């Protein structure tokens, strides 16, 4: 009935992506040759929202790879789970973007982007009540942050009506990969805040910190940072795809937590992240997933929460829980953590209960909190947006391109005032 | 014998110069022209439904 | 040494061998891309007219 | 049984020296540990195989059983022409001197010897059928 | 359907000495004249056992023709097929079209009238000669005109040798060459130019053979012979008989004279190395590097022009190639016709001969083109004729044979008449 | 009961008459060896449609073959159901016309056309009640188009009571054979439009496109591009050889197709066309295949239906099929592209359904629209012809044979009125 389109734009979201698939299909219990496999018909009767019947049982994903390179589709077709995709889906350019905002933008889309247009349009059509899009992609790189850009431009003046989620991961100075990092995340975000309905910030340093201390891992791959994403993904969606005692579809969540058109970019955390020494010492009851929740050393931004205040926050919980339990538990954290909640909003997080939990857990829960301390990461970048465009450093390969300094410095202002508002409303 | 070369080579280069193609321009300036007629027509129909 | 001197200015007046074909598959390219456009937009509008 | 490969007919690769020691039982002389150790390996994967071993011997008794000459030309005017026309020397230097004459033979000199068993899986960029055929492309959409 | 060939002069039989050896090898075929439906339209098959050639080589002077007839192909050619006069024409066109040919002409004709007669579907006749030499020029003419008499309606392809430029062997060679012209006008329908000098540079550029012979210029002629006759032989995706050059080649009655190219000329080494292909060999036949004729296409313009191809080729990448050609501007066609090419396609590849210089090749491609460089071609000659005449130089051994200034001044005019005809086409 | 006899005119209608007689000798279950070894009932209720009884299970089609060359003759009888026809249908010329409409109008015709016209007569004869003449040939070509077209005009003025159809190719200048495709076209052109009942026009060029596209093949050689006409050419035909539960016959299709006596150039469609490696991730819906029908890039023809409006269109459907979502995505189409039909005639489609898939499939379509793009094609053509006819070029080989100037200036004249009440009712 309700539908989501999947994105998934750049190397990053590709990988990201496709242990999302993998993640989804096991959710709903279908094997790697699409055939279905699992037990209870629980799974069968809200598959229609990420996959559609070919022939007989054959399930296949809702989903669009985009990218410029064809290495990360090899990387996509080898691994496990790799073969259920479309061949149709996989639009697809030649050349590679080569972290170039310009060329995301302007050069390689205009052959690219109408073509993805197009599958995007007829994926659209063959459902019939669209309820938004998922678009996953990074912030730094060429061929995912500005062709998954002006790809997000392009729907929302097709779709006005639709909803539009997008996960992006963000640059920072300790984890700094591309060198021109800020010149791609300010357009990217000048745009965002103009077309996107809502965004939720990843950074790989919290991550990286999360699998140091919770998950104990010795040695994490990129595998591993992208299951806690997709895990996240999963737990933002599981109101659609599964029966509930108190239903949060997308659009709810959504106006519950924007209290203003420009206020939408969120902070993510999950639970429970206990490492496998330390499963068997630990406790699974609400409480124990909610003070493990609400620690700032579980969020998935390098944002301090403590360091501003919370405008809303919302929790989405999966597995047989007592929902007096819930309620009591979010009062009791509003209560004793009251400075840091904002003044003039009662009320400040919206609950949620699905009866059904992942498999491997008996009971998970998923925190989406819109907090202002974000403006921080903002400043973060906007001050090394501003230093190097002092003395027009690399600027010369966006401006023998089409690009003007306009645009820059429109970018600037923007995520200027965006910060004052942030300071503003705290 | 070179300069016969040399100038076979100028001709060569004369030859291979420009990217004109007029017509398709005035195929490109009617196409622009019908979609601005058809955007216009498109908000005014919107107009009247609403 | 005259002959010299023009293939040299006709050289750097052609801007390239391969400059003639990309400049003609990149009109035709976009005279695709405008017609895809239009046909687009005449379906919106019989949309709306429905 | 930790390499977890039957070792029955693995020796250690380093033993090559000793072995060659021992087969001569006199000593070895520069010309022959050079030849033993062109022809067969020494440098990739410390466990040995029989039959690896086996396919370097054969050649290398070759080697020292015949002799080819590296004068093929005795006309310089004939060597010229095949100069021209691209047809070149049969023999190889490797096969024919005992070593490298000059640095680009040293350069290419051990390339002739049986490569071992990659002990691991290789990983490649492989082009796949949606990379090849079924995947959307610009050349595609305009025909 | 069945072809005959007939071979006029000392370059005649010996391009007829390279062809059907290769004939034999592609119709396994061994020299003794028995095999250890294809074969048909060449060899008659005579009793039991026995191919004997549809040709006739001739000749004036003994010497080369029982060459032939103590070399290795002494069964496979009947014997009285070859035809030998007594003494040579010796560079003489008058020698060899009035003194001489009176006594071999009907010999010849009433012996091609009994080979038409053994035959059944005849296509046409095709005739090689070189135009230089006092034989293949005089009555080459000659049995030309009293062909076109007895058949006239049935085509003749003639693959004839001109002089180069500036390589040349002979002096009086202008005055056989007009005089030939001058009779191949009206009596050939479709005529084909090879020059040696062309030759020559393909053999040093390609095949990179410093030293080349007549024997390997031969070799690659049969090569591209037997490349536009292959349609005939053996079935193909698209094939293409002898008529159609009559018509999509010839756009009026006295513009016939088709350029010739080749491609791939690769030797043994550079086939094993080269990632051969259909777009690459398409565009190697247009260049004036592989061409049969030393003339420059780059100042012509291209009237229509005819694409063999042998081997592995499927008509999806041969229509892009000459999609491709096409659209690049630096050569350029008439505005006479929007529509230039005439594709054609056949299964079998080109065959290798033992000890020829050419590598098993997986598909090839035979371009038969007609322009405005053939136009200048025939100026270039006729300033050199001009100039030896104007002194009336070598005159007095024509007029000795019995011919006049009349026939020189007629042949010169109509040279500048036909000279008119390309300019004026051209524009 | 209702006959159709098959002419086959020229190289390009000899292969194409091969693997049309291989497709439909496999739907009614026949051998290539001729004899009957298929399993229902059903398919020998109407094999005397196409078929004559022999001797002993022998069926032999009632198909005459004409060309003026063995090689065609021969590549027939070397490949399977080669063996089938009948020697006495052979009808076959000796000397070939190369490529030259007078030649194969005028000269050779004049003894050959005495014997094929008996051989046709006598297969007319034999049977009982004619419904038509189906003739596949070229219009490029010497020997195709100006024998078969002298054989149309004389079955004509003989039988003119009796339908024709014509499967035609048309050349194209990107994909252009021989040097005098528009002297021969022109010429055919020009006594179809007085002769033939209607066309259905053909070009390489739309199948190679197709085959790059939608069935992304490797090497293309003629046997797929002759196997897709062939489809169609089933698919015309299959509502006489199949009860359904609303048949359309030709003369059926005609009155719905032709609404003026010089309007009868149709282009045609075929689907499902689908790559195999992305065969089995589809579904097979009435969306799904009529999306494909009424793509642009799904014509058969090298004729933009974007650039004009349809006169009428016909959707002939096989398989067990809803009517009510046949009739709704007519409707819907109607609807959706409203401006591509023209406005003072209603209900632009005609529609039809059998009961039986053609084998290998669940369920097809083929389309025939009658267009006004076809006037692209004929200027396309007829600008060549001025350009050649304004400087006489290539003239004398038919001037020297017996035709006059005044035939081109009329094949003209004819080709420009024609192309004139297109452009009118446009
Ligand atoms: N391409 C090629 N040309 C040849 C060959 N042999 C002779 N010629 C040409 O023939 C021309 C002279 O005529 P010839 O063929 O030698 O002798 P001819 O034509 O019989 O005339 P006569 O000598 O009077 O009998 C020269 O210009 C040569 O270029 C050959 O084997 N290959
Ligand atoms: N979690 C995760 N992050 C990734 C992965 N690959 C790249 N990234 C992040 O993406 C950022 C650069 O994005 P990039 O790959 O250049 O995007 P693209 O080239 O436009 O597709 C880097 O800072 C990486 O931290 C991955 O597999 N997993
Ligand atoms: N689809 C298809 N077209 C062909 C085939 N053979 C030839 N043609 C087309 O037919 C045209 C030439 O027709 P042609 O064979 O000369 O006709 P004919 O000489 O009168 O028998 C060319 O433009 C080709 O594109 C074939 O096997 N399949
Ligand atoms: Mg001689």
């Amino acid at each position: 009935m309700r539908e989501i389109v999947h994105i998934q734009g750049g190397q990053c979201g590709n990988q990201i992506g496709a242990k999302f698939w993998e993640v989804v299909s096991d959710e709903h219990g279908i094997d790697p040759t699409g055939t279905y496999h699992g037990d209870s018909d629980l799974q069968l009767e809200r598959i229609n929202v990420y996959f559609n019947e070919a022939t007989g049982g054959r399930y296949v994903p809702r989903a669009i790879l985009m990218d410029l390179e064809p290495g990360t589709m090899d990387s996509v077709r080898s691994g496990p789970y790799g073969q259920i995709f479309r061949p149709d889906n996989f639009v697809f350019g030649q050349t590679g973007a080569g972290n170039n905002w310009a060329k995301g933008h302007y050069t390689e889309g205009a052959e690219l982007i109408d073509s993805v247009l197009d599958v995007v349009r007829k994926e659209a059509e063959s459902c019939d009540c669209l309820q938004g899009f998922q678009v996953c992609h990074s912030l730094g790189g060429g061929t995912g942050s500005g062709m998954g850009t002006l790809l997000i431009s392009k729907i929302r003046e097709e779709y006005p009506d639709r909803m539009m989620l997008t996960f992006s991961v963000v640059p920072s100075p300790k984890v700094s990969d591309t060198v021109v990092e800020p010149y791609n995340a300010t357009l990217s975000v000048h745009q965002l805040v103009e077309n996107a309905d809502e965004c939720m910030v990843l950074d790989n340093e919290a991550l990286y910190d999360i699998c140091f201390r919770t998950l104990k891992l010795t040695t994490p791959t990129f595998g591993d940072l992208n299951h806690l994403i997709s895990a996240v993904m999963s737990g933002i969606t599981c109101c659609l795809r599964f029966p509930g005692q108190l239903n949060a579809d997308l659009r709810k969540l959504a106006v519950n937590l924007i209290p203003f058109p420009r206020l939408h970019f969120f902070m993510v955390g999950f639970t429970p992240l206990t490492s496998r020494g330390s499963q068997q010492y630990r406790a699974l009851t609400v409480p124990e997933l909610t003070q493990q929740m609400w620690d700032a050393k579980n969020m998935m931004c390098a944002a301090d929460p403590r360091h501003g205040r919370y405008l809303t926050a919302s929790a989405l919980f999966r597995g047989r829980m007592s929902t007096k339990e819930v309620d009591e538990q979010m009062l009791n954290v509003q209560n004793k953590n009251s400075s840091y909640f904002v003044e003039w909003i009662p009320n400040n997080v919206k609950s949620s209960v699905c009866d059904i939990p992942p498999k491997g857990l008996k009971m998970s829960a998923t925190f989406i909190g819109n907090s202002t301390a974000i403006q921080e990461m903002f400043k973060r970048v906007s001050e090394q947006f501003t230093a190097m465009f002092r003395r027009k450093a690399f600027l010369h390969w966006y401006t023998g391109e089409g690009m003007d300094e306009m645009e820059f410095t429109e970018a600037e202002s923007n995520m200027n005032d965006l910060v004052s508002e942030y300071q503003q409303y705290q | 014998n070179v300069l016969n070369k040399q100038r076979d080579d100028t001709t060569d280069a004369s030859r291979l110069t420009p990217g004109e193609l007029s017509e398709e321009q005035a195929y490109i300036q009617q196409l622009q022209d019908e979609m601005k007629q058809i955007d216009e027509e498109l908000v005014e129909a919107e107009a009247k439904n609403r | 040494s005259e002959m010299g001197s023009t293939l040299t200015t006709t050289r750097n007046n052609m801007g390239g061998i391969f400059s003639a074909k990309e400049q003609s598959t990149a009109v035709q390219k976009r005279i695709k891309l405008l017609e895809n456009r239009l046909e687009k937009a005449y379906v919106k509008y019989n949309q709306s007219i429905t | 049984v930790a390499l977890e490969v039957d070792g029955a007919t693995h020796i250690v690769r380093a033993k090559l020296g000793d072995i060659l020691k021992d087969i001569l039982g006199r000593q070895p002389r520069k010309h022959e540990l050079d030849a033993w150790f062109t022809h067969l390996d020494f440098d990739r994967s410390g466990v040995m195989g029989i039959d690896e071993y086996i396919k370097g011997v054969e050649r290398l008794l070759e080697f020292s059983a015949t002799g080819v000459t590296p004068a093929t030309y005795s006309s310089f005017d004939t060597q010229r022409t095949d100069w021209v026309r691209h047809t070149r020397v049969g023999y190889e230097a490797q096969q024919t001197l005992r070593g490298p004459m000059t640095t680009a033979q040293e350069v290419g000199w051990h390339t002739a010897k049986p490569a071992p068993p990659e002990t691991a899986q290789r990983r490649t960029l492989g082009s796949t059928d949606v990379t090849q055929r079924e995947g959307h492309t610009a050349a595609s959409y305009y025909g | 359907r069945e072809v005959i060939s007939i071979h006029i002069g000392q370059a005649g039989i010996q391009v007829g000495n390279a062809c059907w050896e290769l004939y034999c090898l592609e119709h396994g075929i061994q020299p003794d004249g028995q095999m250890p439906d294809a074969f048909n339209t060449f060899f008659s098959e005579t009793g039991a056992g026995k191919h004997v050639p549809r040709c006739i080589f001739l000749d004036l002077e003994p010497t080369v023709v029982d060459e032939v007839r103590t070399g290795t192909y002494r069964q496979l050619f009947h014997p009285e097929q070859l035809i030998s006069g007594k003494e040579d024409a010796a560079n003489n066109f008058a020698r060899g079209h009035y003194t001489i040919g009176k006594e071999i002409v009907d010999l010849a004709l009433d012996r091609i009238r009994k080979l038409a007669d053994n035959c059944t579907g005849l296509q046409g006749f095709l005739v090689f000669n070189a135009v230089g030499g006092g034989t293949g020029s005089g009555l080459g003419s000659l049995l030309l005109e009293r062909l076109s008499v007895d058949y006239g309606k049935k085509s003749k392809l003639g693959f004839t040798v001109y002089p180069s430029p500036q390589v040349s062997t002979a002096v009086v060679e202008p005055y056989n060459s007009v005089l030939s012209t001058h009779s191949l006008l009206e009596h050939t329908d479709v005529a084909v130019m090879l020059d040696n000098e062309a030759i020559y540079d393909i053999c040093r550029r390609s095949l990179d053979i410093e030293r080349p012979t007549y024997t390997n210029l031969n070799r690659l002629i049969a090569q591209v012979i037997s490349s536009l006759t292959a349609s005939l032989r053996f079935d193909g995706a698209l094939n293409v008989d002898i008529t159609e050059f009559q018509t999509n080649l010839v756009p009026y009655p006295r513009i016939h004279f088709m350029l010739s190219s080749y491609a791939p000329i690769i030797s043994a080494e550079k086939a094993y190395h080269e990632q051969l292909s259909v777009a690459e060999i398409t565009n190697a036949a247009f260049e004036p590097a592989s061409m049969m004729v030393k003339c420059d296409p780059r100042h012509g313009k291209y009237m229509a022009c005819c694409l063999m191809y042998r081997g592995d080729v499927v008509p999806k990448d041969v229509n892009a190639s000459v999609a491709t050609i096409k659209t690049k501007r630096t050569i350029q066609f008439v505005d006479w016709c929007p529509t230039g090419f005439k594709c054609g396609i056949n299964y079998q590849p080109p065959t290798v001969v033992p000890g020829g210089d050419l590598a098993k090749v997986q598909r090839a491609v035979c371009m038969i083109s007609n322009s405005t460089a053939i136009g200048e071609i025939f100026s270039r000659l006729d300033h050199k004729f001009d100039l030896m005449y104007a002194k009336r130089a070598f005159v007095h051994w024509y007029v000795g044979e019995g011919m006049e200034e009349g026939e020189f001044s007629e042949a010169r005019e109509d040279l500048a008449a036909l000279e008119k005809d390309f300019e004026e086409v051209g524009a």
